[PDB]
Formats: structure tokens, sequence, C-alpha cells
């Protein structure tokens, strides 16, 4: 009645307009699971790479009905026939049927869909919330949202390098407070910014990208648009920064380029200019998380940050660690950075997603569950950050459903937890001292 | 200039090689534990001297016999015949050569025949014994074994026969590598080596093995079959002096592409250089299964019989022989229920 | 077929990959046809109703068949076929001398 019976995968659209793959898995009972995949990336050296058909076309080449046909014609014969409780023995079993490092040949984004529909049909055949079966009795921990509010760099044309700009509401005593807050900041900025005549519309992650002036202008608008929602930065809203350096990193010269998005008149900073900048930026404004500060291959760079400031504010390393267990190991034995952003679709399976958690938790990191680009209806990052009780999620803004979908799972989860719920707000940024 | 092998052939399992012909119900007799098969001739003229002459013949022409008057011992016992002096020969019963009782239901309705001499005795013709080099052989070279031997332009696919090159050529050297590798027959043996299994098929996605109604005349396990194999040129010397460490090529190549995928008790293993001869031994021990894949399925796609993935796996039943090796007791086959992997033998090839 | 019957598993997987809603027809000499000449033909009396379709197939290795139970005489159940198996031990084998035998490694 736990048997696995039927996987059947189809294509749908994710929240940009472009293709990605649903897999929907019944066990003999009847009981159902359906697993959406995120659009990730078909490219990486060492990153779980998705299939896509490249017929130009058919939606410009982003078609996924090769690995929808993987899953159909391979996966589902393989699978068909375990427990849907052997969710380790069913992603290794399919690890091992691909046989790539990088999961090319049957994509990771078939993968991902049929480990994420199995998940789901075995909290559904056991009738248990999803944390409750992913993982255990133990799930308390509502997640420390990091709310995308303004995003600059290549999101936008203004003269900003950073990529990403958040509010974390660290000081809420529930994680409803910390959402109304993050919704109320937001509301403040969008009649700020039409105020002042800068474009309201949002963009992919459902924050905004105004023409200011420059990353202090930008910081500086953040504070403001806390203060008018009534709320302390520093004691109740922090600012979080993805720099994501690795985009106007110059690796030639080993050097950052701020001209390439802030204009000719900006400053060309070394590694140590860099250091010196994100620690003047530290001390000027209430930012406890910057995210990519440095090249993905500046490894000395990183581990010079992480003695600079990795004692007081939370270095993420999101393209410097991929999801990889080996990456992550590496910089946990080099020191460098003190977090990793996990994103669930870059490593494939829902099993080696948790042993990336673990290895961070075990190493003093703290675990980021970080959503994509293009995103679904499916919420089950939430589940995992409960689930692992990571204590931090990376889910996007306040406007759009597919970030809002996670925001209202996660509100779900709470209410289902009821007096147990717990929400640690900076006690969940174990990684800093004090 | 002339290089002679001889080729030594270890049955390791049931091996038939018919000659399209099949013997009736009416036509044996099951009776003291053995089938019997005389000669019609010699047991008619033995029945026109009982004046059942006229009873024989309506018994013979009967095209709808109901389900008793269709064997030759209900006419024996009806007209009390107690002669069984009529030539032919004699098979011994083993036990599993029909899954139903065969003096019972319908049973063994046909057996397909043996191929024979005109003087009866069974022989393994050197043009089956060359076809099964030729299939070991074009499988193991690369040259051969690619994408070219699929003739393509055609309402459906089929071989290359031109891929290696036969015939004469008009103002070219002769080129026949074949013509040069001369695959002589084998001295007739007797009929006590002679069975009478049943085709049973194992299937991957059923995971258990089902009787047919395909009774064949089959050599037994463990029959020395001795062959002599010419060769004329220098290259066709090399790849009969290849033949075994070609052979081991091509059955891992068949182990680690269909073999692989059923039990490892269903799945003999091998004394010397393995080979499959005659008919039941499969499809892909016929054709060049690299290429092969896709389209021999295709091909039956559209019948009832259909060809599910690579198909099912032919394991007839024999009794268990154990042999006395060096090594110790060697048992045929690794499993209980009889099975034998159907076609399979080895051979060792000799330089003499 | 008394001994064993379908499996469950089996009869659950048949139903919800509607295998049997994707029929193959084929006339009296085994060949696909279409089901307005299959109806045809069984109209007619060219085809046997019975023995002329297939059931598409279902995926995933899933064991077809389950053993049968009965009844035993105390009102204990039982397997049909694990008591009637065998009764005796078919005597053999036969230990055939082959010491003059190249084998290979």
């Amino acid at each position: 009645m736990s048997i696995i019976t039927d996987v059947y995968a189809r294509e749908v659209l994710d929240s940009r307009g472009n293709p990605t793959l649903e897999v929907e898995v019944y066990t003999e009972s009847g009981a159902f699971g359906r697993g959406m995949v995120p659009s990730g990336a078909s490219t990486g050296e060492h990153e779980a790479v998705e299939l896509r058909d490249g017929d130009k076309a058919r939606y410009g080449g982003l078609g996924t009905q090769k690995a929808v046909d993987n899953v159909n014609n391979v996966i589902a014969e393989h699978i068909i026939g375990f427990d849907v409780r052997d969710q380790q023995g069913i992603d290794r079993a399919m690890i091992a049927l691909d046989g790539t490092p990088n999961k090319g040949k049957l994509g990771a984004n078939a993968i991902l869909g049929v480990s994420i529909a199995v998940a789901r049909a075995a909290a559904d055949y056991l009738e248990v919330p999803l944390y409750s079966y992913l993982g255990g009795f133990n799930t308390k921990v509502l997640p420390t949202p990091m709310m995308n509010i303004i995003n600059g760099g290549s999101h936008s044309d203004a003269p900003i390098a950073f990529q990403e700009f958040m509010i974390v509401p660290a000081g809420a005593p529930t994680f409803k407070e910390a959402l109304r807050w993050g919704a109320e900041i937001f509301h403040a900025l969008k009649k700020i910014l039409k105020e002042r005549g800068l474009e309201t519309a949002v963009g992919d992650e459902g924050g905004f990208a105004p023409r200011f002036n420059g990353t202090e202008d930008g910081v500086e608008t953040i504070i403001k648009a806390i203060e008018a929602a009534g709320y302390v930065p520093g004691k109740d809203v922090f600012i979080g920064l993805d720099c994501a350096s690795s985009e106007f990193y110059d690796a030639e010269h080993k050097v950052y380029g701020y001209t390439k998005f802030e204009g000719e008149g900006a400053a060309v900073r070394t590694a140590a200019e860099q250091i010196d900048y994100l620690e003047e930026l530290v001390n000027k404004y209430p930012i406890i998380t910057i995210e990519d500060g440095m090249d993905e291959n500046d490894w000395d760079g990183w581990k010079a940050l992480t003695e600079r400031l990795g004692g007081k504010v939370q270095l993420v390393g999101d393209d410097f660690f991929v999801t990889n267990t080996a990456y992550l190991e590496k910089g946990i034995a080099e020191h460098a950075a003190n977090s990793i952003l996990i994103k669930v679709n870059q490593i494939g399976t829902l099993t080696e997603t948790f042993d990336a958690i673990e290895m961070a938790k075990e190493a003093g990191y703290t675990a980021v569950v970080s959503h994509r680009s293009g995103e679904t209806e499916d919420s089950t990052i939430a589940d995992i950050a409960v689930a692992t009780n990571a204590g931090q999620i990376k889910t996007g803004s306040l406007s759009r459903t597919d970030r809002i979908a996670k925001y209202n799972q996660l509100l779900r989860i709470e209410d289902q937890l009821g007096e147990v719920a717990e929400y640690r707000g900076l006690k969940s940024f174990y990684n800093l001292k004090k | 200039d002339y290089r002679t092998f001889k080729l030594s052939l270890l049955t390791l399992a049931p091996i038939h090689i018919g000659n399209g012909e099949k013997y009736t119900s009416r036509e044996f007799i099951y009776e003291n534990k053995k089938f019997y098969f005389p000669d019609m001739g010699k047991f008619y003229n033995k029945m026109v001297e009982k004046r059942l002459a006229e009873k024989f013949e309506a018994f013979l022409i009967q095209t709808r016999p109901n389900a008793r008057n269709n064997r030759l011992i209900s006419f024996l016992n009806d007209n009390r015949i107690a002669e069984r002096s009529f030539g032919g020969y004699s098979i011994s019963e083993t036990g599993l050569e029909s899954d139903r009782n065969p003096n019972s239901a319908g049973a063994i309705n046909e057996v397909n025949k043996f191929i024979r001499d005109a003087f009866g005795n069974p022989y393994i013709p050197g043009s089956s014994l060359k076809g099964a080099i030729r299939t070991i052989l074009m499988n193991t070279t690369p040259k051969w074994n690619n994408e070219n031997a699929v003739n393509d332009f055609g309402r459906f696919p089929k071989e290359n026969k031109n891929l290696i090159p036969w015939g004469p050529k008009k103002g070219k050297e002769y080129d026949d590598l074949f013509n040069a590798i001369r695959v002589s027959d084998s001295k007739p043996f007797d009929n006590k080596r002679l069975i009478l299994v049943q085709k049973w098929d194992y299937s991957a996605k059923t995971n258990k093995a089902k009787p047919l109604p395909l009774y064949r005349e089959s050599i037994s396990p463990l029959t020395k079959i001795e062959f002599e194999i010419t060769t004329t040129t220098d290259e066709a010397g090399r790849l009969i002096e290849e033949l075994g460490k070609r052979a081991q090529a091509f059955y891992k190549d068949y182990k680690a592409f269909f073999l692989s995928e059923f039990p490892d008790d269903k799945i003999q293993a091998n004394l010397q250089y393995p080979i499959y001869l005659g008919a039941g031994s499969g499809a892909w021990t016929k054709t060049l299964f690299k290429q092969a894949d896709g389209i021999l399925q295709r091909r039956y796609s559209r019948m009832k019989t259909k060809m599910v993935k690579k198909g099912v796996l032919k394991l007839t039943k024999a009794p268990l022989k154990i042999v006395k090796i060096p090594s110790g007791n060697h048992s045929l086959i690794k499993n209980h229920e009889s099975f034998y992997e159907m076609g399979k033998a080895n051979f060792m090839i000799k330089e003499i | 077929m008394k001994n064993f019957k379908i499996s469950s598993t089996y009869r659950a997987a048949r139903k919800q990959q509607k295998t049997a809603n994707r029929k193959s027809f084929y006339n009296d000499e085994g060949y696909m046809i279409s089901p307005s000449e299959w109806a045809d033909g069984v109209i007619k009396g060219l085809i046997n109703p019975k023995n002329s379709w297939s059931n598409d197939h279902v995926k995933g290795y899933l064991p077809r068949v389950s053993p049968r139970s009965h009844w035993t005489k105390n009102g204990y159940r039982e397997y049909l076929g694990i008591g009637k198996s065998r009764d005796i031990p078919e005597k053999e084998p036969e230990v055939i001398e082959m010491m003059d035998l190249e084998l290979v490694v």
C-alpha cells in the first residue's frame, strides 16, 4: 500500500514563463505526491545541470520534454515497485542510474522532481506533515526570512554593483509578526519610491529595481522605509546584501571592477580594498548578512574576509560553494565563509540537500534554504527549512506568489505547530559570536 | 598454404538444428518410459500383412481427431497390435519433456525433427556452425559492427550484405574472406544422444518461466562433436586462431547487454570458449545486437506476441548433470528447477 | 491457474496507469488492427473476441502474481502449493567423468 505504483512527469511553466517539469507519484493505497522543479541552470563545472531540449522552435530552446521523457520512460521503470518511504534508496538508485557526477544524462531537474514527489507521497501515505516526515518529531524552528526588497546589479539599470538588498526582521516575536513587518516595510518603501518619482514595477523576485544614485542611496532608502513603517533598524530589522561579486570580478587583473555597473566614476577595488569597503559598509549600516562578497575562485580573499568580518557579520557562499559537499568541506577546512546558500535543484536530490545542510551545521555554519529565479507554486523549501531547523530562509520578496506561497506555507506550519513553534531571530545566527 | 583447425564442441545445453519437418502425434508412441519413432513405411508394410491397411489409412486420413484418436498408441491399442519392431529409433524419456502429462492431455502434438542425412543419422551441418562462427566474428570486429552494417535505403532497415565483400568483381582481385574460412560438418552421432526438450520463456517483467507448445529433438548436454575448419588465406587464419578470446569477448558483450537482466541461477557457466548453436538460443545470439537493438523489437511491435524491452530468456528443461573436472564437481546449471540455457555450447579449437 | 492469483499491487498499477484504456486489437493471424476492423471481424466471426486484445503495458517490473491461500482442516490458512509441492527428491544427478577436458581461465 506504500509501494510506488505510478510515476508520471509532465511539462509546465515556471514563474518566468519558461518551461519546467512536474512529477506525480502514486502509491498502491492511493497516496499522491507532486513535486515541481524550479528553473536552474543547464551549465556549470561542478553544479548539477538540468536537461533542456535546445529546440529553438519550441520555447526558444528551453523545453523540458527530454527530462519528461527521461522520467516517464527511464526513471519510472526503475522507481515503480520501491517503497515510497525509501527516500534514500530511491535517490541513490536514481544517482546510480544516471551515472554522471553533474547529473547530465537524466537531468537534475528530473531527479529532483522525482525526489520531491516521492517525499510528498510518503508524507501523504503516513498522514503526517511534510516537515514532520523530513525532519522527524523535533521540528519547531520557523526560519528567519531574508526578504529581498531592492535589487540592483545585473537586475537593474541603476548604478549599483550589488545584486540584491534584503531586510531581515530578526527582532520579531513570531514568524507572523516578522512577515507583517516585512510587508509593511515593503509598502512603505513602495510609497517612498512613488513620491520620489522612481519606478514601482517589481522584478523576478517581487522586489523593486529603481534608479538609485548608488549603493548608499539604496541602503539609506531601506532604513528610511524601515523607520517609516515604525521599526528600529539594527534592533528589529537588519540589512543584508547579495553582492555577487563574481559578476563584476575581473579574473585577469585579479581585481573587483565596480565600473561594470556603477559607471566609469566608480572605484576599482582589489581584494584588500573590497574587504575594507565591506567593513566600512558594515560599520555604517546595520548589515547582518553579506552573500557572495568575493569571487567563487578567490579563496584567499574569502579567507581574509572571514577573518576580518566573520565574527560579527554572516558571510554566505552562494556561488562559492554551489551547494557542493566537496566545496563546502574545502571551505570548512580553509576557514572560508561561515554560511552556505542551499539551493535544492543545485544538487539534485533531497538526500544530498539534507547531507549538505547537516555538514554545514556540524561545522558551525548556517544553512540558508534559497529560492531560484524561476519558482513555482511548489513550496517544499519551506518544509525543508522547518524540517532541518535551519533557522534561515531566502525565499524572495513580498509581492509575487512564487514567494508568497512559501511565506504562506511557513504561516501554515507555524499555525500547525502552535505553542511549540519557535522564532529565534538573531539566535538563528548561531555562527556569529554572542 | 592451408591451415587446419580442429573444433571440439561440448554441448552445455540442448541443441536443436531443424530440417523444417515435424513428427505428428500419429507418428510416435509414448510407452515403456520412451518415445518410439517407427519407420512409417515399415509400419505400413507390417500393417498390410495384418489386414489393417484400410483401418490405418482411415486413422491417418482423419483430419479432425477429437482428443485421443490423434495418438498412434490409441490405434495400436484398439486394433490389438503387440509388435513394436517397425525400425526407426527411440528416445529415452526424461520427465522434463512436457510440463503436462504426455499420455493424458493433447500434450506433445508435434516434435521438431533434428537434421539428418539420407541414412537417418543425426549430424551438425557445417553451414550452421559457420553461421555461429560468423556471428561471433562479426560482433567482435569493430569495422563490421558499426552503423554502416544497416541498409537504411528502403522501406524498413535490413543488413548490409556488402559490408564484408564477397563474390567476384569485374577486373578486381578476388576478395572473399569467408570463402577462405571453410567449416566442415560432423560425422553423424547416434540417436542415443537425443532428447525431447520443450521451450520455456523467462520474462524479466513477470519474473517466472512460462512453457510453450514447442517441442524439439535436441542433443543432450555433454555431447562431444568434432569439426574440421580449413583456412586458405592469412587473415582468415588470424581470425580462426582467434576464435577463442573472440567468443569470450562476444559472450562478455552478450552478458553485459542481455544476460545481466536475468537471475544468475538461470545463466549457465562456461567451461571452454562459449558459443550458441541452432534454434532456440534467441535473436541476439544471431544478430549484431548492438546495431539490431531497436530495429528488431519494432519489427514485432504490431504482432500479438510483442517483443517487450530486450525480449525473454530461452530456458529449456533437461536433466541435471554433474561433471568431473580438475576443479572438482561442476554443476552445468546453478538452479534446482532444471533450466538449461537453450542452444548453449562450449568449444576448444586446436591447430592440427 | 489456481495456485496463484493476481497481485493487488499489479492490479492497482494497472488500474491507475489506465493500461486497459489503451487496448490493442489483433486479427486471427495476430496482427495489429484498428478497433473498427476488430469489431467488424468479431461480428463476422473471423476473429475470436476472447484472445485477440492486449491491455497495453504496466511499467516498473512489479510482481504480477501472488500466492493463493486456502483453509486447512483445522481452519488455519495455508498457501495452496506449499505442501503438495513435491514428495520425492527425483533421484539424480549423473556424475560424468570428464577429467580429460582443457578448461579456459
